[PDB]
Parts: C-alpha cells; structure tokens; sequence
C-alpha cells in the first residue's frame, strides 16, 4: 500500500544520507 | 499573466550554474 | 486530531536515530568490516 | 591578382544589394 | 511543541559536543582521561544524544495525557 | 497485474546500486576505489564488474561462490549481477506493464513497442556483450566512468565507429532530437494551426510534412529505430565482428610513405591501443 | 527592378527566398561545388609540416568512407590563405586552402539559412520560435568548425570533412581534452537522450490516440536545443586548452601511493591513446645483425 | 504562512535551510577550519 510505497524508500534514504555525512568528516 | 511554477523551477535549476562557478572562482582565489 | 498527533511523534522518535545510527555506523569501524570495504592504512 | 578583384567585386556587391534591399523592405 | 522543540535543542547540543570533540583532541592522544580523548568525547556525544531523545520522550510519556 | 511484478525487482536493482556506489569496494575485483566510503566522488563512484577469477557464474548468495557470506558476496562482486540482473527483470516487467495498459484501456499499444529499443539496449550492451567475451571481467561497469572506459575499450578493440550499425543508429539518435526540437518550435510557433507551418516548411524545406501524424509517426520511428540497429550491431560483435575493413587501402599505405588515409591513422589508432595494454 | 524584390519578397514562390536567401543560395552552392570538387579530386594535402601527405580524394584512391576534404597544412598555421595570397594553383590545392573556403563560405550560408528561417516565419505572420531551434546546431558547427581551430591555434586540427575524418578528430579531442569526463559534453548527451526520449514517447502517445499540450511541446523541443547550446559552449571552451575533470591520483592511503579509480583508467585509455605505442623499458631487441 | 503566487511551498522549505542548516553547517565549517592546528 501507500504506507509501504513510501516507507521502503525513506526508512533507508535517512540512513543512507546520515551515513554520508559522516563520511564528508571520516576523511583525513 | 503570473509566472508558471515551472519557470520558477527552471529558474532555480539555471541558477545552480553560477553556484558551481562562484564556488570554483573562490576555491581558485583562496589558492 | 491525536492521530496527527501521533504521528508527529512517530515521526520524531524515529528519523533522528536513524540518521544517527547511520553516522554511528560509519564513524565506527563497522561499515568496513561488515562491507569490506578496507581502511585507508591497510592499502599497500 | 585579377581573380582577387573579381572576387572582391562580386562579395562588395552582393553584400551592398543584400542591405540595400533589407533598409527598403517592401512588405 | 514542547517535545519538539527539546528535541530541536537536544540535536543541537549534540552538534556542538561533536563539533567540540573534533576541534579539542584531533592533537595528541592520551588515555589518563577517558573521556578527554576524540574517540571517547565521541562515544560521549553519541550517548548524550541517545540519552536525551530518551529522557525528552519520557517526560512527553510523563506529561502528556492518554494519547495511549 | 503485472505492474505488481517489476516494483520490488526495480526497487531492489535501485537499492543494489545505491549500496554498492557507497559501501561496496572493486579493490579485489578491478584493484580500484569504487564508492563514497573509500573517498571516490559522484563520477566515479562506480558497481563494477565481477573480477576475472570465475568466469560466467553468476555469484549467487546461495550459490558456493560466496556461500552465504554477504562480506564475500560484495567482494567477489556479485553485486554486478544482482543489480543488472534485477533491472533487467524490472525493465521487462515494465514493458509488459505497458502492453497491459494499452490492453486495459484498449488502444494499440505503441508505447511498449517504442520503450523496446532500450530493452534490446540494454540486454545487449550489458549481458549478451559478456556472454560473448570471456567472463564478466570485460563487461562495462555500473558507473559514470564506467561507461567512459568501457566505450574505449571497444573502440579500441573493435572499431566501433566504423561499424555501419553504430554509425546508423548515431543517424537515428540525432535524427530523433532533430524531430524532437523540430515538432516542438513549429507547435509554439503555430501556437489544428497545420497548414502555417505546412506551407512554412513548403517554402522552406519544399519537402513538408504530408501530416502532423506522419511527423509524429516519424519521431517515433527514427530513434527507436536506430537503438535496434545498434543493439544488433553488438550482438553481431559478440557473435561475427561485422566491421568493413579495407585491407586494400592497409596494404596500399603499409609499403607507400606516399600515401595515408584517415581510415589508415584510425587502423593506426587502434593497433596501438591494444598494443598499449600490452 | 521592383518586380525582381517584388518576386525576392513574394510569399508564394514555390521555394521561399527572401531578402537573406539573395545571399544564402550563392554561398551554399559556392560551398557545395567546391566541396565535390575537393572530395573528387584533390591532390593530396600534407597536413602536419612533416615528409608524411595525406590523401583525402576519391581519384587518389579512397572510397565514400575513407574519403574526406583534408584540413588545411599545419605551414598555413592559422592565417588567411585565399587564392591570390597562393603563387600559384597548385600551391593552394596542396595546402587545404579548399577546406578553408569551404568552411567560411558554409558557415555564412548557415547563418544566411536561419536569416531566411526567420524572415519567412515573421513575414508568415508566426512567433519565431524555429530559429531559436535552429540556433543550436549551427552554435555547434560555428564552435567545432571555427572557435575550436582558432583556440588550438591552428586550421591543421579541425574535423575533417569526412566519415574517417569525423572518427580520427573526435578520437584525437578526446585523447587530448577528455571532452567525456567535461560535464557539458554530458549536458549534450542528455540533451540528445531526452530529445529522442521525448520523440519516441510523444509520438507514441499520438499515434495511439490516432483516429498541457503547449507547455508539454515548449519543453520538448526546448531540452535538447539547451542540450546542444552547453555541447556547443563546452567545445568552445575547450578550445582554448581548457578539459574536464582530472579526479586522477585525488585518493591516497596513509602512506602517500595511489589507490587508483575508475577515472585513473581513463586517463591511461587517453594517454594509451595519445601515443600509439607501448611504453619505455619494454625490452627492446638489444642485439641487431 | 501562505501565498497566491506560484510555488508557495518554496519559502516553506527554503527559509528554513537559509535560516538555520545554512548558517548552523557554515559556521560549524569555519570554526573547524579557524582551528585547525600546524600548517600555518
Ligand atoms: C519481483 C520479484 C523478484 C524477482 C523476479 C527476483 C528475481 C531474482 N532474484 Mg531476487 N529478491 C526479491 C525479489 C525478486 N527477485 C526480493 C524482494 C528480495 C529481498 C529479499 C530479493 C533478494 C535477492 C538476492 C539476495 C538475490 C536475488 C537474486 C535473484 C535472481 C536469481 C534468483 C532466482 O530467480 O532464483 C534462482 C533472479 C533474477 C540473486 C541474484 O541476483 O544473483 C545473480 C541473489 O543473489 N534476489
Ligand atoms: C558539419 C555538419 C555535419 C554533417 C553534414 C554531417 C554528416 C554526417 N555525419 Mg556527422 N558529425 C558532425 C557534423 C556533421 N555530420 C559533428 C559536429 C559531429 C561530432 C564531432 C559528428 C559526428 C558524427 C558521428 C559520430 C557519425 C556521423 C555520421 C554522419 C553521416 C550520417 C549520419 C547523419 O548525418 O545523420 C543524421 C542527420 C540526418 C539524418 C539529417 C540529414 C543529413 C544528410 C542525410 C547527410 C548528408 C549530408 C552530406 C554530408 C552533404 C555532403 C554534400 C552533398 C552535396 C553530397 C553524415 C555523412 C555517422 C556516419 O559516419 O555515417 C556515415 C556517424 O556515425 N557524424
Ligand atoms: C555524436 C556521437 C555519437 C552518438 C549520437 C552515439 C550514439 C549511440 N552510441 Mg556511440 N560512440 C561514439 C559516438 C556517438 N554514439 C563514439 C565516438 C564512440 C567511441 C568509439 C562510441 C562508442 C559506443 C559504444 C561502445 C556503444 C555506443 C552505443 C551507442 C548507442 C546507445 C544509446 C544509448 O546510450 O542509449 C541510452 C541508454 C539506454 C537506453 C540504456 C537503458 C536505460 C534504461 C531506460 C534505464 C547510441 C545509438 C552503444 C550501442 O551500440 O547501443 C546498443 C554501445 O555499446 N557507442
Ligand atoms: C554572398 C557571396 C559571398 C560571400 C560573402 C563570400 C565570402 C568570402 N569569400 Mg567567396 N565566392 C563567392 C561568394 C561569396 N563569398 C562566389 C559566388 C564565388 C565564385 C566566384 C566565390 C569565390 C571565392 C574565392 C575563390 C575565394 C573566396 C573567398 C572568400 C572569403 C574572403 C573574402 C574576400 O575575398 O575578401 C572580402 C573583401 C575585402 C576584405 C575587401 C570570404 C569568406 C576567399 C577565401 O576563401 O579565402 C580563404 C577566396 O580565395 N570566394
Ligand atoms: C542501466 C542503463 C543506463 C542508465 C540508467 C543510464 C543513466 C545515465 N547515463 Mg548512460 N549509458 C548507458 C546506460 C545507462 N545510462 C549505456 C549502455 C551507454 C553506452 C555505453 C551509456 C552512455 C552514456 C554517456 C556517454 C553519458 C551517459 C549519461 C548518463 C546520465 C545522464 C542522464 C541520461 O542518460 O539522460 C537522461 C544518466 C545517469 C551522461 C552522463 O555522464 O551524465 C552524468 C553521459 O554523458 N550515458
Ligand atoms: C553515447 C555516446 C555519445 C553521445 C550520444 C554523444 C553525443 C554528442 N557528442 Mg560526443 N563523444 C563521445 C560519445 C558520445 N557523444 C565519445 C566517446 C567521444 C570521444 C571520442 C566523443 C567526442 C565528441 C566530440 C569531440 C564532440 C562530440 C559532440 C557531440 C554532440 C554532437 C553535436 C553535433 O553533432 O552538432 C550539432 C549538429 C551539427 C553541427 C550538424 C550541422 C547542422 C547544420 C545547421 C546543417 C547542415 C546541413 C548539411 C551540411 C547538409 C544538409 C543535408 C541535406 C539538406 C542535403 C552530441 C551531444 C560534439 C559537440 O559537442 O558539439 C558541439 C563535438 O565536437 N563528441
Ligand atoms: C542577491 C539576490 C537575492 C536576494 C537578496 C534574495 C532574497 C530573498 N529571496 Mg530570492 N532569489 C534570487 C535572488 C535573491 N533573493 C534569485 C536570483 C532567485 C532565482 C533562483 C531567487 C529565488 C528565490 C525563491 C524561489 C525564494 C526566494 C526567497 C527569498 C527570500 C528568503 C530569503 C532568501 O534569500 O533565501 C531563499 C532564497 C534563495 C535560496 C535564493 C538563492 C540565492 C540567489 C540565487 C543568489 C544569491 C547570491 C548572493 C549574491 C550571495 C551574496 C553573499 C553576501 C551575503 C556576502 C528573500 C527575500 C524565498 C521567498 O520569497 O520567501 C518568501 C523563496 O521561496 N528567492
Ligand atoms: C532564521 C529564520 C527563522 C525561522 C524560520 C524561525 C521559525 C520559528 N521560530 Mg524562530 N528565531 C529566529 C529565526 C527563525 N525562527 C531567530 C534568529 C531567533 C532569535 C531571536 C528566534 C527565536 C525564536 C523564539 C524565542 C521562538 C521561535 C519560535 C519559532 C517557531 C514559531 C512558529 C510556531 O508556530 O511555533 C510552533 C512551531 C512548530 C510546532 C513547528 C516546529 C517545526 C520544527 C521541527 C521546529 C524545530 C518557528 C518554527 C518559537 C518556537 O520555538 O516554537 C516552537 C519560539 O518560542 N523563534
Ligand atoms: C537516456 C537514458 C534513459 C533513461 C534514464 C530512461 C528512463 C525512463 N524512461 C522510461 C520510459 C520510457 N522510455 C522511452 C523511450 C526512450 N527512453 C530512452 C532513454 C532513457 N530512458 C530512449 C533513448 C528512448 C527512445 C527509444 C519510452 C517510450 C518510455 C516509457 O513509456 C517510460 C515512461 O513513461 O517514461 C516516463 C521510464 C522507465 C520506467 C521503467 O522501466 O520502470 C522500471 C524501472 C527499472 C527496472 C529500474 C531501472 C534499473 C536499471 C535497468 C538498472 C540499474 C541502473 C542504475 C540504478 C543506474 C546506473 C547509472 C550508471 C549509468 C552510472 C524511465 C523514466
Ligand atoms: C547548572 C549548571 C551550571 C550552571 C548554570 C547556570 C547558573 C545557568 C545556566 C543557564 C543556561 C545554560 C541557559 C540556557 C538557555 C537556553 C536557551 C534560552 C535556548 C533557547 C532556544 C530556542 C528558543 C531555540 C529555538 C529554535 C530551535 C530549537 C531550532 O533548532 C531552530 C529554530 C529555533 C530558532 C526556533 C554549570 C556550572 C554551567 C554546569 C553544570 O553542569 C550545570
Ligand atoms: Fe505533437
């Protein structure tokens, strides 16, 4: 359903980004 | 008549180009 | 009503922890050792 | 040096008609 | 509102607790302190981040009525 | 019905690629830094290919190739065949998610004939190319530099340009956005209003468009047209290398310092770019 | 006279000439006569100042696809070369000076043709937004035919007017500039993919309803002619020594030695390229009788 | 806050940004970098 349409995308986009931006700080 | 919300979009689109440039010219300047 | 209430609370207990657990998970040693992705100072 | 001015000519001419006829466009 | 905006307050707190850790011991590492070195000041943020989602959830739980 | 049959194969091909140009490394398949973890940028950022130690398996989670392990399974590289594997799936779904549309709502369907070219696209390019080359090795990568390096690749190796199916399928691609570019400033300047632009192009290119259907049937054709071409120019790679090569102009210029051709210094081009990788 | 402009300015000729086409027709016809005749039989041009001539005629032993108008000498340099500056016929003929003349006159017969366009669409009573179109394909040969030898500082260097010619300039511009990695050769390329996109989708949609619409035919004739504007500026720009990203050797370890990325590979492919030959210390045959 | 001109979802989400992640990441930036010791 819509619920699942939209959750399947955005439960890992948050993760994905978060883990993005730390990278941008990993780098020496 | 008003603008369209498409040429707002357009608009903003088109002015991501002088971003990417002005951000080059500065990164060149602090050099 | 309580359900759009509910539903900013839904939305607030979880999109902070998940963006932090991502940057936990990457900050720590765990996105090269699950992925295998080698660190930096290993390479020869 | 006769090819030069014939050439020179006939560019001269065609340009001059070309904006001769466009200031004194008709329709 | 009032979850919210101690949420808002409590994220930055953290932002600036990590921003402190990386400007403060990128130098030299020691372990006297535990919590006076980048990865410890890390773990600290990291907790005090959990820790304060926690604590402003609970009090909502506390204050608010029903809602259950 | 069948609309339900390509979203969860499309979405895990989109989630597969999202992970590997991250996370995943090619240190142990290509020698290379292939994702954001390892400090790469967008371009390069890249899923590629499965390294030259198995061959044409497939790399499956289950299969013995990785046995279950995931960190293996990502570094093999089976995650190449995961995400194209996937997408092709979901493309084919999709074409038949517009051949139930069009069959829904009962008109001819035109545009799952049309969205056939990239379907041919990509199972050529992506997996009969590799069937035919040794192992997936040689097969292009997921990647915006990927691509770059697998386009040189065969044209260093086969001389892709002067194969007549890449050259018609370039005429068919800018013939489609010729058409394209066309049909949209002869509307907004109309803007029926057929017969201005007929007589238009009447007195300007003497050889107008017959109908405004026929236009459109034309930029329909042209590119679609043309991707089949190429599709089938690599297949026929992959099977008969279908490149006309003048063997008479390279002994003509090989004994005449005299002579040279441009096909001769593209010949020239090409030898020494295989002899360039040893 | 006035009958002559009467006739020049009439909207009901069979084919349209206007007050631009009185240029246009004798420059495209001058540039199309003596372009058969370059690619018939033309002598063979040197092209680099060097002992090594190329040939790029028909009668001098090349087919329709190895055929192409040899650019100009690299002893022409970038200077005017017309006739009467040649001593003498065969001087001209050897030099490239027909590729010259060939160039210049097409491209004041394309910038006639859109004169045309124009003038046949204003006089038709129409907002003239099919010159617009038509800007974008001549920007692109005005930057690939005449901006690029101009900033490489030479007509040597220019496409030749050939299909073999096409492939050895395109594959030397890359190896030199790496227009691939420059992101308004990309721009192009999405141009032109969105362009057939768009025509393959819209005629679809037509067809099967044979028996927003503006805005919908605003954007899809408009994409692929911006499309081509960014190519065209990109051309331009690399002309005068300018290229893409160079990401080479941008990611080290903790000791200092390059990791190595899909770009790295590019660049080898272009250097690979710009050499056509192996490397140094390749063992050589040391002993020769 | 609302508007009848066209897009009036773009201030909801662009203020914000110009308002606090713009100005909290540049001033994060610059006192990382105003900081950073050696290399003078
Ligand atoms: C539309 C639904 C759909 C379809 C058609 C496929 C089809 C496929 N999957 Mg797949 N998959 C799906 C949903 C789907 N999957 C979902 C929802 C998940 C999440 C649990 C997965 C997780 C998954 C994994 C982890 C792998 C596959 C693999 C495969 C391929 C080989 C497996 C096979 O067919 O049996 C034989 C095949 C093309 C394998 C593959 O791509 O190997 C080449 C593989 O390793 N799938
Ligand atoms: C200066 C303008 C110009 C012209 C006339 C051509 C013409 C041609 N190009 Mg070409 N090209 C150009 C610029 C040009 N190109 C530029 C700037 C680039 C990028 C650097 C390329 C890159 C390119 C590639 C990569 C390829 C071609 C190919 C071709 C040929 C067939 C494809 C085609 O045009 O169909 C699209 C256009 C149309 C369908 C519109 C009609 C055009 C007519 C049919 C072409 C005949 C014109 C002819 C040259 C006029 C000569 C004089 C006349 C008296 C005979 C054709 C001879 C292909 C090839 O080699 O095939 C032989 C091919 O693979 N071109
Ligand atoms: C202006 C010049 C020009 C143009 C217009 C083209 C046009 C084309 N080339 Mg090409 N090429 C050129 C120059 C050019 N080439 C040069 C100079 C080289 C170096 C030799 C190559 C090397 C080259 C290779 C190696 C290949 C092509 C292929 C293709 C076709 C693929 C289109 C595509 O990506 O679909 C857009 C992408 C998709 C539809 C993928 C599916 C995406 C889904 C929808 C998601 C297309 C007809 C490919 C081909 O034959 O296609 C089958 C191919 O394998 N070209
Ligand atoms: C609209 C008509 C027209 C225009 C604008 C041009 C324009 C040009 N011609 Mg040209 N030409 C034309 C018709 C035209 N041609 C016709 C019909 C013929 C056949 C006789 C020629 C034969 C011709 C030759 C043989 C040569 C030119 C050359 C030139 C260039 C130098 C201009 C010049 O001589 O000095 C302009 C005047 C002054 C500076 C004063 C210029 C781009 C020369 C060239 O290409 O140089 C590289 C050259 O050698 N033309
Ligand atoms: C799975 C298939 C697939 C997908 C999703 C894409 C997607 C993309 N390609 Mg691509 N491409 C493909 C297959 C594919 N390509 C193939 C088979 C070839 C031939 C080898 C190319 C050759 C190609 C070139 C030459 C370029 C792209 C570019 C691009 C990007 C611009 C958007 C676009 O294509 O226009 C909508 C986009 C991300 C452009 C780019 O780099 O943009 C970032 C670009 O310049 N592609
Ligand atoms: C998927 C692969 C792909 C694709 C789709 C493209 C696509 C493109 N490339 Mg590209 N390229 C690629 C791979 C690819 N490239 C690779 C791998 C390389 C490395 C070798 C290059 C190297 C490269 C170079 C070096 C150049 C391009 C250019 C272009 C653009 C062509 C613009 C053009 O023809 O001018 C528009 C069309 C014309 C100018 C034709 C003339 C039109 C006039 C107005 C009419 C002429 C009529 C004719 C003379 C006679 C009429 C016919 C009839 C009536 C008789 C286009 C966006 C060119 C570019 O950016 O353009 C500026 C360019 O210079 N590419
Ligand atoms: C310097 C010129 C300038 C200025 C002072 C403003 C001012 C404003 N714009 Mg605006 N805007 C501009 C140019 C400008 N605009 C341009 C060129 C565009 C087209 C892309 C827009 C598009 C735009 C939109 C779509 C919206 C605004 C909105 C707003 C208001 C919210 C605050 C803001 O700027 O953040 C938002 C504005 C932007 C993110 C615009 C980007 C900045 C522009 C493109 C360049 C500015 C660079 C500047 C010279 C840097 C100087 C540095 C200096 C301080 C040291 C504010 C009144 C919002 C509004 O009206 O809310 C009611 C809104 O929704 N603007
Ligand atoms: C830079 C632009 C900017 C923007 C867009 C806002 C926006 C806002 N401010 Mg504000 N503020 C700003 C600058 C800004 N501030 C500055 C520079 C100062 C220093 C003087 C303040 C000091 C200030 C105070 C002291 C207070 C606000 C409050 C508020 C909120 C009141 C709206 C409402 O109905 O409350 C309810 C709004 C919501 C429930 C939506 C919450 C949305 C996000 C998740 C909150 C984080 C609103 C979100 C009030 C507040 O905290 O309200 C929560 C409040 O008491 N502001
Ligand atoms: C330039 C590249 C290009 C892209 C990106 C593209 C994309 C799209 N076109 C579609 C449609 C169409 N395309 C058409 C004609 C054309 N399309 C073309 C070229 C493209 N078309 C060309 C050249 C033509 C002319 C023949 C038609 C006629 C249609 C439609 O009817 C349809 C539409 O309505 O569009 C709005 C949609 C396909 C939906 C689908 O199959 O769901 C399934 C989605 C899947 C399976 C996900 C794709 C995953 C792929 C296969 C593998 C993974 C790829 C990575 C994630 C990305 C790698 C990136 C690297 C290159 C760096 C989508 C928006
Ligand atoms: C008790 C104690 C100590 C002593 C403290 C003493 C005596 C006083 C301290 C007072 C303090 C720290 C007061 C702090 C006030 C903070 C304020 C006023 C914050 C306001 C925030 C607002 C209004 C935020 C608004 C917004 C948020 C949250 C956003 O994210 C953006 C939007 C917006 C701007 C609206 C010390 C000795 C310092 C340490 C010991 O461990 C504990
Ligand atoms: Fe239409």
């Amino acid at each position: 359903v819509r619920w699942l349409a939209v959750h399947t995308l955005a439960v890992p986009s948050v993760f994905f980004v978060g883990a993005i931006a730390a990278m941008q700080f990993i780098q020496r | 008549m008003a603008l369209s919300d498409t040429q707002i979009l357009a608009a903003l689109v088109v002015a991501l180009l002088p971003a990417f440039l002005a951000f080059r010219l500065s990164t060149e300047l602090y050099k | 009503i309580v359900t759009s209430i509910r539903y900013w609370v839904i939305h607030s207990i979880t999109i902070p922890m998940l963006f932090i657990a991502g940057w936990l998970f990457v900050s720590t040693g765990l996105a090269y050792d699950a992925f295998g992705t080698p660190r930096p100072d290993e390479y020869f | 040096l006769t090819l030069k001015i014939a050439v020179y000519i006939v560019v001269g001419l065609f340009i001059s008609l070309f904006i001769f006829g466009f200031l004194s466009s008709d329709p | 509102g009032g979850l919210i905006g101690a949420l808002a307050l409590i994220l930055v707190a953290t932002a600036a607790l990590s921003s402190y850790g990386l400007v403060t011991f990128q130098g030299e590492q020691g372990s006297g302190d535990t919590l006076q070195t980048a990865d410890g000041w890390s773990q600290f943020a990291a907790g005090f981040f959990v820790g304060g989602m926690g604590g402003a959830f609970v009090a909502y739980f506390l204050l608010e009525n029903l809602s259950v | 019905w069948s609309g339900l049959l390509l979203f969860p194969c499309a979405f895990m091909a989109l989630g597969g690629w999202l992970t590997g140009t991250t996370f995943v490394t090619s240190w142990y398949t290509h020698g290379l830094a292939s994702s954001y973890l390892e400090g790469a940028n967008f371009l390069t950022v890249a899923v590629s290919s499965p390294a030259d130690a198995f061959g044409h398996s497939l790399l499956f989670l289950w299969g013995p190739e990785a046995q279950g392990n995931l960190t293996r399974w990502f570094q093999i590289g089976g995650l190449w065949p995961f995400v194209a594997l996937h997408g092709a799936f979901g493309l084919i779904g999709f074409m038949l998610r517009q051949f139930e549309i069009s069959r829904l709502v009962g008109i001819r369907p035109y545009n799952a004939i049309a969205f056939s070219g990239p379907i041919a696209v990509f199972v050529s390019v992506f997996l009969m190319y590799p069937l035919g080359q040794s192992s997936w090795f040689f097969a292009p990568s997921f990647g915006v530099a990927g691509i770059f390096r697998f386009i040189l690749f065969l044209q260093g190796f086969h001389n892709w340009t002067l194969n007549p199916f890449h050259m018609m399928g370039v005429a068919g691609i800018l013939g489609g956005a010729l058409l394209c570019a066309i049909h949209g400033a002869t509307v907004e300047n109309t803007l029926y209003s057929m017969v201005t632009a007929n007589r238009f192009w009447s007195q300007i290119f003497g050889i107008a468009f017959s109908n405004k259907r026929w236009l459109h049937f034309f930029m329909l054709f042209v590119p679609v047209t043309g991707l089949w071409m190429s599709s089938v120019g690599i297949v026929g790679l992959a099977l008969n290398l279908r490149a006309y090569d003048f063997v008479s102009q390279e002994l003509r210029a090989a004994e005449d310092p005299e002579f040279e051709t441009f096909y001769t210094k593209n010949i020239l081009l090409n030898e020494g770019m295989r002899a360039w990788m040893a | 006279w006035e009958q002559f402009c009467q006739w020049v300015t009439s909207t009901n000729n069979r084919i349209y000439v206007g007050w631009f086409g009185t240029l246009m027709i004798p420059t495209l016809l001058t540039a199309t006569t003596c372009f058969i005749i370059a690619f018939i039989a033309a002598p063979p041009v040197d092209i680099d100042g060097i002992r090594e001539p190329v040939a790029g005629s028909l009668l001098y032993g090349n087919n329709i696809i190895s055929g192409a108008v040899v650019p100009s000498s690299n002893a022409i340099g970038l200077h005017f070369y017309p006739i009467w500056e040649a001593a003498s016929l065969d001087e001209w003929l050897y030099n490239g000076g027909p590729y010259q003349l060939v160039v210049f006159h097409f491209l004041i017969g394309i910038f006639c043709y859109m004169g045309r366009q124009w003038e046949l669409s204003y006089r038709l009573g129409m907002r003239p937004w099919i010159c617009v179109a038509y800007s974008a394909p001549v920007s692109a040969a005005t930057a690939v035919f005449l901006i690029y030898p101009i900033g490489q500082g030479s007509f040597s260097d220019g496409m030749p007017l050939g299909i073999s010619g096409t492939f050895n300039f395109m594959i030397v511009f890359q190896a030199e500039h790496n227009i691939l990695m420059h992101p308004f050769h990309m721009l192009g390329v999405a141009g032109v993919f969105g362009g057939s996109l768009f025509s393959a989708m819209h005629g679809s949609l037509v067809t099967s309803s044979l028996v927003n619409s503006r805005s919908l035919h605003f954007f899809l004739g408009a994409w692929p002619v911006i499309g081509i504007w960014f190519t065209a500026m990109g051309v331009s720009t690399m002309a005068f020594n300018l290229n893409g990203f160079n990401f080479n050797q941008s990611i080290l370890d903790s000791q200092g030695r390059v990791i190595g990325t899909w770009a790295d590979v590019l660049n080898r492919a272009n250097i690979g390229f710009e050499v056509m030959h192996e490397r140094n210390a390749h063992n050589f045959p040391l002993d020769l009788a | 806050m609302d508007g009848s001109y066209a897009a009036s979802y773009l201030p909801w989400i662009l203020i914000p940004m110009v308002g606090w992640l713009f100005p909290a990441v540049t001033m994060g930036l610059l006192f990382i970098h105003i900081e950073s010791e050696g290399e003078g």
